[PDB]
């Protein structure tokens, strides 16, 4: 029996609302994707099927593009990979934009006669395209994606008569652009992109009452606050470390609306986010463009070298709460974890804790995972009382944001039990 | 033959 239902909002189109009162941490919905793909920077780093990193991946021998952790993943991925294999092979080393590869998988799913559980509440054809609100530059970009799709798919599909007549390729890309979800791994690195049409019913708030987390491709939707009967359910489409002007620009450009939520109207936290001299932090913001691109491709040594230069040079001027300096510290922490420099990772990660408490209020999965990473570093460096406090804090957050249906909870319980054992051994 | 999609690393 569903705890959520589709309804027509006044001014926001369709939405999702609570059928019964909801408590923090309650699981509302769970979904596999209608279709998904590994993202550009992660291809060849993580398994095409399960989106897990492995030092050794094995290539599809037919295209040499898709890569898998195991013969089991390769075989289970074959129905989804079978019709794109020849297409990926044709263009190697050239590779299609993620949206093109995703839509190539979507179109063949739409020809299944069985109902897709991912479409239970809302279908692909229901998805909002905003076609009448798109700017001319956006429509030109969509026309370019259409031509790229037609070229990429030409071995499999040469004409619109080979796809359902209700499908329109231009409108499909418009739907993909405002309805796709970024898939993150357990460590909150972006590994993939997918369509989850029932979950696309949720409208946006910069102070949402629900949160989504991924376990591989699988999506869990949870309440993060108490929610009354009939209350609209919302999620945040955006990164939390963004000022209100940045948020409004991204929501206008991608999603075609002007965000009037309480935080955007009141500039909530902007002053803290921008702490320090703009002449100083604008340089960090600019450097972050390259850093975030390197991080997306998992180039950790390069990330760390760029971050260290910024962190040492600004130490006398720029506070850690500034969101651009904070992102650099987080990139530095994750680079160090991935490179095995654990003492240095803890130095950067400890510095993110109070800014994360301020900018991720309540229960947010990004803060839960960050606090867990810091507690895990403290535990292995032998600071047990500090680690225990952070691991307990992480569990308080993650029981709400992750829940027992997410496998990271069992990992956290093991760390808590190990920390407790070291404390007792004195 | 860029960046779209709800949510992300933060
Ligand atoms: N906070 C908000 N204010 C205004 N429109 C919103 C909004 N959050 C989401 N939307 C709308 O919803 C789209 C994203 S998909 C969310 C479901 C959509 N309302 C529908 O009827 O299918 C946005 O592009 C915008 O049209
Ligand atoms: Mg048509
Ligand atoms: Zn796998
Ligand atoms: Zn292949
Ligand atoms: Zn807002």
């Amino acid at each position: 029996p569903l705890k959520v239902e589709k309804f027509a909002t006044a001014n926001r189109g369709n939405g999702l609302r609570a059928v019964t009162p909801l408590r923090p941490g309650e699981l509302l919905f769970r979904s596999d994707p209608l279709a998904y793909t590994v993202c550009k920077g992660s291809r060849g780093v993580v398994c095409d099927r399960c989106l897990l990193g492995k030092e050794k991946l094995m290539r599809c021998s037919q295209c040499r593009v898709a890569k898998y952790c195991s013969a089991k993943c390769q075989k289970k991925a074959w129905p989804d990979h079978k019709r794109e294999c020849k297409c990926l092979k044709s263009c190697k080393p050239r590779y299609p934009p993620d949206s093109v590869r995703l839509l190539g998988r979507v179109v063949f799913k739409l020809m299944d006669g069985a109902p897709s559980e991912s479409e239970k509440l809302y279908s692909f054809y229901d998805l909002e395209s905003n076609i009448n609100k798109l700017t001319e530059d956006k429509k030109e970009g969509l026309r370019q994606l259409v031509m790229t799709f037609q070229h990429f798919m030409r071995e499999e599909i040469q004409d619109a008569s080979q796809l359902p007549p209700a499908f329109d390729l231009f409108e499909a890309f418009a739907k993909v652009i405002c309805n796709s979800f970024t898939i993150c791994n357990a460590e909150m690195q972006e590994v993939g992109v997918g369509l989850y049409p029932s979950i696309s019913l949720l409208n946006h708030s910069c102070d949402p009452n629900c949160s989504i987390v991924f376990n591989g491709p699988h999506l869990l939707l949870r309440a993060v606050r108490d929610i009354e009967v009939g209350e609209e359910l919302t999620i945040c489409y955006l990164d939390m470390l963004m000022t209100s002007e940045e948020r409004r620009k991204q929501l206008r450009d991608q999603y075609c609306f002007e965000c009037d939520c309480f935080r955007c109207q009141t500039q909530d936290k902007d002053a803290d986010m921008l702490t320090g001299d703009e002449q100083v932090w604008k340089e960090v913001q600019e450097s972050l463009k390259k850093i975030e691109e390197l991080k997306a491709h998992w180039k950790w040594e390069q990330v760390l070298a760029m971050c260290q230069a910024i962190i040492s040079s600004n130490s006398e001027r720029l506070p850690d709460i500034n969101i651009y300096q904070l992102k650099v510290l987080d990139c530095a922490m994750d680079a160090c974890i991935n490179l095995g420099l654990l003492e240095e990772a803890l130095f950067y990660g400890t510095r993110t804790m109070e800014p994360y408490r301020i900018f991720f209020p309540g229960s947010h999965p990004v803060r839960g995972v960050q606090v867990m990473k810091v507690g895990k570093l403290q535990l292995h460096q032998g600071m047990f009382p500090q680690a225990m406090k952070n691991l307990r804090l992480a569990f308080d957050i993650m029981r709400v944001t992750h829940g027992r249906e997410h496998s990271l909870i069992e990992d956290l319980i093991l760390l808590l039990e190990e920390c407790d054992a070291n404390i007792r051994a004195s | 033959y860029e960046k779209f999609g709800k949510g992300g690393t933060y």
